[PDB]
């Protein structure tokens, strides 16, 4: 109903054009505006919107640590945003060098890729930025996800990997149990971490540690995954995402055997081995023995999981379900995981329940906290996957899944434990078990046969007087 | 039934693919004359026989449809092609098998074997085990006794067959006959213009997210997905009898006709169903009274016997999913005759289509009703 | 066409380089009438070849042959495309196992047309009403297969790996 | 453009080949009843 009103924000601004520059309006605007919230209410003590020279860098040093910017003492969303026909032209590329270098300290570069000074027109280009940024200057309350439509206009394409929440509450809900330690908490892979937010805004004073060290490979959407968080306070004074690819760049490889972790795997993380470098014999392809291929290298993600991992703290992730155990080609990497209890449980979903795909994924979840049995304790349905207006707080689910996956609960009509042999006894089902007696009906004889009998009684009258009638 | 074994299922059978064929052809006239059977159904019309290696040659194998479904079987019957998806089956053993039993013994389990639900292959599913096979009475009498079987069962399958088939018949002879007879009507029929025989509704949409005047109460909720029926007293809706305040609906007595006017005619014939309970509609589709020089019935019927031509009467008026207004449903000439003439007529009219048409007291639940009796002896059967 | 420039390990630093190309298939006399000998058996100096694969320094002979018979055991088209098939797999036995699972697709060029014949011409749905006709997104049915299946673009058409 | 869009895929047929097939069909189909009432063996 307020959401409504923004959702209807969210609609009209989209108008005229799309969300590739108006990344750069949105995340500046509400940027300064996240900073004339938080940094000015640290000076109003009442004085200014229209803010003024009343920063004091000398002491307003202390956010340019923790905010990691002295922003815009004199080109506040206030001081720019006025007027048409002045001078001049550039204010959005380049110059606002202060706040994007920012070098002392904690400087976490490429921190203001989107409207600094350049800059093409005279007033057409400083009193659009007049305009339109008046015009969002009074887009008010109508706070947690307050770039709803930012969570809208990243999901302009999407009405690939663009956090299906749902989804999201079930790995944060799945991120339980055995969860309050150090660390708290590693990502690799992550992309878009909104995911993230909902695994830690909502934890927030419930424990709070650690950096979130995710990696991902579009630089623009890096940086605005970044910033996504620390839109609605998630700092990032320190705690930070590093850029790369995943495998070439595992880092930190140091810092440090990590303990609790989640991730989606997307697609187009295939890659060429096999290995060309010392990957061929690294910390974890030579433990795979074979290695990964140029196509099915999502398999190479569970060994960088392996990599990053202790026996306390589990570790959830997804993977598109071609595992089976994918051949010979994959067999002895599924082996190892069935080597000892790498994996220890799996949980199967239902198509659709996220953006088009229309399939389901695999759930792995892995300690080295062990029983041991093998773990088939999955549910494909229901996980009422219509959408995301019934069943909103739990699915009536949530609960039931973090039961089953508590402890053992083997009940029928969804899959239970087996044993640890039977999976090396059996062609390692993934998941075949156990998919339990839907639509077997049975009937009386005299019931399913008098009625029959009745009913063609009267239809042999009706043919005769048919027969009769069919005279002309 | 002593000497029972579960046997193997790639044992007996000789499983291969589908050769080298070039099908990829344009046309496929019946001048023509193999099948080019793909799934769903087993038969696309005629393709040359000659010189394009279609195996056509053993009068019973059978096949696998489909990769991802695993559930469409046929008996491959007479000269067959080998169409894009054929995976076939038959035996190595051609002494014991009789594959026609062992078609009827994919669909004695449908619940693993016949179930396709994703994108996967199922090699290993078919191809391993396993089948309940009266071996070791094998060859010589395990065939004979399940001889007998089978030959009830072919009957069965038979019956299934002819009475699709004469349903088929009945439903285009009675539809032939609906308008040669009862057509041109002398005389002299009046020329009654279309919904001046009683005062034809609207109908009228309601808010949906009045969560008192969506849920509670009994008035049955009408919409074009309930309709494609034939006599819907109560629809599965079940509406506020309270919703009438703010649903600007039309109440109907227990003598009214409906008619939809959305999303499948312009293409095809109306559906129509009489509704017969104090229900209510939308504006999706509209419902018509007649008024006392009538029968309701005869109204109902002659709409569907008219089909065919008061589709075309306000026929495109938009191509969207809007279509046939209400104008020229209201203006057409029909021959309307006086009240003494309607029931006999309709009578025989009715008489025949229910006969024939849904549900109880009609040919198709008669066909389910032997399809279950069919799979509820094939399950006492092939427990020995 | 797959032809071997192999000789020879006396004078290790390519010294007695002799025996220009061998086609297939190379016995070890015909070799040996070829080079001579350099006073001991040290031959078979695999430094050049046009083979349609990958082959290594010190592959024997026999095994040699036993790769030209696998390729000659299979069908023209594959041995254009060994190059592309052998990224999935890893040897050629390999690939003897589940050289009955390979799709051949010379009527379908992109993944659109792989779409369109497994939805059109199979029939993997049944009706194409004029009101769906145009709707069916081969785009993203291509996704999904491609999610799914093991595919290869190739030259002569593209080929899937299906299990 | 109602007017005139005239009429495509209009057919019809003989009476009595329908009903020649009809009661055919009628007559297998009451021997196969009667024989699946043999076959109602309990």
């Amino acid at each position: 109903e307020l959401h409504r009103q923004i959702w209807q924000i969210a609609n009209d601004v989209r108008g005229s054009v799309d969300g590739w520059d108006f990344k750069q309006y949105v995340l500046g605007a509400l940027f300064y505006r996240f900073i004339s919230e938080n940094f000015s209410s640290y000076i109003e003590a009442t004085d200014d919107i229209k803010d003024d020279a009343i920063k004091t860098k000398g002491y307003f040093i202390y956010p340019s640590q923790l905010f990691c910017n002295v922003a815009a003492k004199a080109n506040t969303n206030d001081r720019l945003n006025a007027d048409l026909n002045s001078i001049f032209v550039a204010i959005e590329s380049s110059a606002y060098g202060y706040p994007s270098e920012a070098d002392i300290k904690g400087l976490f570069a490429d921190f203001d890729t989107t409207s600094n000074r350049l800059g093409n027109t005279v007033k057409d280009k400083n009193a659009r930025l007049a305009a339109v940024l008046k015009g969002v200057e009074g887009l008010k309350l109508g706070i947690d996800l307050f770039g709803d439509a930012y969570e809208f206009l990243i999901s302009n394409y999407a009405a690939e990997f663009f956090t299906p929440q749902h989804v999201s509450k079930l790995i944060a809900q799945l991120a339980m149990h055995g969860q309050t330690h150090v660390n708290k908490i590693y990502d690799p892979a992550a992309g878009s971490g909104s995911l993230l937010l909902q695994a830690k805004k909502q934890f927030d004073n419930h424990i709070i540690e650690e950096g979130f060290f995710g990696q991902e490979i579009n630089h623009t959407t890096y940086n605005l995954a970044r910033m996504n968080m620390f839109l609605h306070n998630i700092n990032y004074d320190k705690f930070d995402i590093k850029l790369g690819n995943t495998l070439t760049e595992p880092h930190f490889r140091d810092e440090k055997p990590f303990d609790a972790i989640v991730s989606n795997p997307p697609y187009s993380v295939k890659w060429i081995g096999s290995d060309d470098p010392t990957l061929i014999n690294d910390e974890r392809f030579a433990p795979a023995g074979v290695l990964a291929p140029k196509s099915k290298a999502d398999f190479a993600f569970v060994l960088h999981a392996l990599n990053y991992l202790s026996a306390k703290g589990r570790a959830a992730i997804v993977c598109f379900p071609g595992i089976f155990y994918r051949g010979g080609a994959e067999q002895k990497i599924r082996q190892y995981l069935v080597d000892n209890n790498y994996v220890e449980t799996v949980i199967s979903l239902a198509p659709n329940l996220f953006f088009g795909t229309t399939i389901a994924v695999n759930i792995l979840v892995l300690s080295k906290h062990k029983t041991d049995t093998n773990v088939q304790f999955i549910d494909a349905s229901e996980l009422f996957k219509k959408e995301t207006n019934n069943n909103i707080l739990t699915d009536a689910h949530i609960e039931q899944i973090m039961q089953v996956f508590a402890s053992k609960e083997d009940v029928a009509h969804l899959a239970k434990s087996v044993a640890f042999e039977t999976v090396v006894a059996n062609d390692y089902n993934l998941s075949v078990s156990s998919y339990v007696e839907a639509k077997d009906n049975r009937e009386i004889i005299d019931i399913a046969e008098l009625n029959a009998e009745l009913k063609t009684t009267v239809s042999k009258i009706d043919q005769l007087r048919k027969d009769i009638d069919a005279i002309v | 039934g002593v000497e029972v074994e579960w046997l193997p299922l790639g044992e007996i059978t000789k499983y291969e693919q589908p050769t080298k064929y070039l099908v990829k052809a344009k046309d496929y006239h019946d001048t023509y004359t193999i099948p080019v059977l793909t799934a769903g159904k087993t038969f696309i019309l005629g393709y040359t026989n000659e010189t394009h290696g279609i195996y056509q040659a053993s009068k019973a194998p059978v096949i696998i449809f489909d990769d991802f479904t695993t559930a469409n079987k046929w008996v491959d019957f007479d000269f067959k092609a080998k169409s894009s998806a054929m995976k076939m089956v038959t035996s190595c053993d051609d002494n014991k098998t009789l594959l026609k039993y062992v078609y009827y013994w994919l669909n004695t389990l449908p619940s693993e074997f016949a179930e396709g639900d994703h994108k996967r292959q199922w090699i290993s599913n078919y191809s391993q085990k396993k089948i309940p096979i009266p071996c070791p009475d094998n060859p010589e009498k395990s065939l004979a006794i399940q001889s007998e079987i089978v030959r009830i069962l072919d009957k069965f399958t038979a019956l299934t067959a002819e009475l699709t088939a004469e349903l088929n018949m009945r439903k285009k002879q009675y539809n032939y006959y609906r308008d040669q007879l009862l057509s041109f009507k002398e005389g002299e029929v009046e020329w009654k213009t279309l919904g001046e025989i009683g005062k034809w509704y609207g109908g009228g949409t309601p808010s949906k997210n009045k969560i008192e005047f969506w849920e509670n109460g009994s008035i049955p909720w009408i919409s074009p997905k309930d309709m494609g029926r034939t006599l819907v007293d109560s629809s599965e809706d079940y509406i506020t009898e309270e919703a009438v305040l703010h649903s600007s609906t039309k109440l109907i007595p227990a003598n009214s006709i409906a008619i939809v006017v959305r999303s499948s005619i312009l293409d095809k014939v109306l559906p129509s169903a009489l509704i017969k309970v104090p229900a209510t509609l939308n504006q999706d589709m509209k419902a018509v009274i007649p008024h006392e020089n009538i029968l309701v019935k005869y109204i109902y019927h002659m709409i569907g016997s008219r089909g065919s031509d008061i589709l075309r009467a306000a026929k495109k008026t938009g191509g969207s999913v809007a279509s046939i207004d209400s104008k020229k449903l209201f203006s057409f000439k029909i021959p309307v005759p006086n009240i003494n003439e309607q029931q006999r007529i309709v009578e025989i009219l009715d008489k025949f289509d229910t006969l024939t048409n849904s549900i109880t007291e009609g040919l198709p639940r008669e066909i389910e009703l032997r399809q279950k009796q069919y799979e509820y002896y094939r399950d006492l059967l092939f427990s020995f | 066409d797959m032809q071997v420039y192999i000789a020879n390990l006396g004078k290790y630093n390519e010294g007695e380089l002799v025996g220009a190309w061998f086609t297939f298939p190379i016995d070890f006399e015909e070799v040996k009438e070829k080079i001579g000998l350099n006073d001991e058996y040290e031959e078979y100096a695999i430094h050049d070849y046009e083979l349609p694969f990958t082959v290594d320094e010190y592959t024997s002979i026999g095994e040699l042959n036993r790769l030209w018979e696998m390729v000659s055991e299979l069908p023209e088209e594959l041995q254009s495309e060994l190059s592309a098939l052998l990224t999935h797999f890893s040897s050629i036995e390999e690939l003897s196992e589940h050289q009955e699972d390979i799709i051949i697709h010379s009527d379908c060029d992109d993944m659109y047309d792989v779409a369109r014949y497994y939805i059109e011409e199979t029939g993997a749905l049944g009706e194409v009403p004029a009101s769906l006709q145009n709707y069916i997104d081969y785009q993203a049915y291509g996704r999904d297969l491609d999610l799914s299946g093991t595919f290869i673009s190739t030259n002569h058409g593209i080929f899937e790996i299906v299990y």
